[PDB]
């Protein structure tokens, strides 16, 4: 069970740490897109480049 | 159709070019060039900012100034003419977006910061920055995925205009094999990288990428992971000298996506480097020979510098 349960977890792990890399550049793709930034060129684009850090973290 | 980055300014703004009535910005320089040289060195110097056609190097008492200028304020210069320990002339082109690891207002600053603010016409200033610097990596899913640059005050203009255009969007046997992959960060700064576009878009894209004032660096990521196949190479004790040492470093400063283009006086090491990057970069290559002329010579070091004959040879 233990070992099965682990490698899962690994398992899990991996499919947490791919899919949120892949989608919060995707959020930040569309960021910009439809929007110029709350107010100023780099500020959310700032934001959101700092919270997805601690997500994984 | 279709092919038009910024060409060479300077075509007016000038009259009788004896202008020792107006030299207005060149009055700014003549100012510093003049006021400065007082107590046993210049301090001044302008490299002789002429508006129209292009500007000098001073390289007369360098030093240190103009010396180790003598090569780097030459980037968009070319020193068309050669001196002694003299003036020397120039011409000025497109030698800005090869100059893409600094600003057009960074060169610009020391632009007066050599001239001791001697003033631009303006000539130059309108035609600065335009193009800015934006790369295209070809990254490892099999186009290319789509880089901006390490800045990201770009996609702005960009991702406003180009979706609305077109989208975007064992265990010890395979441990190191992503600590390769843990190698591949940030891109030296936040990348911006976007997803292919179905690889028979970027032809459609590419004309309307410089249609707003940017410009593309297409690169060859075909060194760390590449999906096709890789011929053998083979470098048999071919030593080499450091005139085409420092040119595939020029090549390769940076990773390892990164095309080249690189000047040669005659006679030099031509059936070298380009053999040289027939084997370092691990692709599966091509020459354009002018004729045939060429065709048996570069074979022929390269049947010299490279032990890759085996039948293996296409011309």
């Amino acid at each position: 069970q233990e070992n099965e349960q682990r490698r899962l977890f690994i398992q899990k792990e991996e499919q947490l740490q791919q899919i949120l890399k892949r989608k919060n550049k995707q959020a930040f793709l569309d960021e910009l897109e439809s929007s110029d930034l709350p107010v100023a060129l780099l500020l959310a684009q700032h934001k959101d480049r700092s919270t997805q850090l601690e997500m994984q973290l | 159709p279709g092919n038009d980055p910024q060409e060479a300014v300077p075509s007016a703004a000038g009259k009788q070019v004896d202008e020792s009535g107006t030299k207005v910005d060149e009055y700014g320089a003549k100012d510093y060039r003049l006021q400065m040289p007082l107590k046993d060195d210049h301090t001044s110097r302008p490299l002789w900012v002429a508006p129209d056609g292009h500007i000098f190097l001073e390289a007369f008492s360098p030093v240190y100034k103009y010396a180790q200028d003598f090569l780097v304020a030459i980037a968009e210069p070319v020193c068309r003419p050669t001196h002694v320990h003299e003036y020397k002339l120039t011409a000025y082109s497109l030698y800005a977006a090869v100059s893409v690891g600094l600003q057009t207002s960074d060169i610009t600053e020391y632009l007066r910061k050599l001239s001791k603010t001697g003033v631009p016409d303006g000539i130059m200033q309108f035609i600065k920055l335009c193009t800015v610097s934006y790369g295209k990596v070809k990254l490892v899913l099999k186009h290319n995925r789509y880089f901006v640059e390490s800045c990201h005050p770009d996609v702005i203009q960009h991702l406003l205009q180009d979706p609305v255009i077109r989208e975007c969007r064992m265990d010890l046997f395979d441990f190191y094999e992503q600590m390769d992959k843990d190698e591949e960060e940030e891109e030296e700064t936040q990348t911006v990288s976007f997803e292919v576009k179905q690889e028979m878009i970027e032809e459609l894209q590419k004309r309307c990428i410089h249609l707003e004032y940017p410009l593309l660096a297409e690169y060859d990521f075909r060194n760390d992971s590449v999906n096709p196949d890789i011929n053998i190479d083979l470098k048999p004790t071919a030593v080499l000298r450091p005139y085409q040492e420092k040119s595939l470093r020029k090549m390769f400063g940076n990773g390892r996506a990164r095309s080249g283009v690189i000047v040669l006086p005659c006679g030099a090491g031509k059936s070298l480097v380009g053999v040289t990057a027939a084997c370092t970069v691990r692709k599966r290559c091509l020459v354009l020979g002018n004729s045939a002329v060429s065709v048996e010579q570069w074979k022929a070091q390269f049947k010299m510098w490279s032990t890759i004959d085996d039948s293996q040879i296409c011309r």
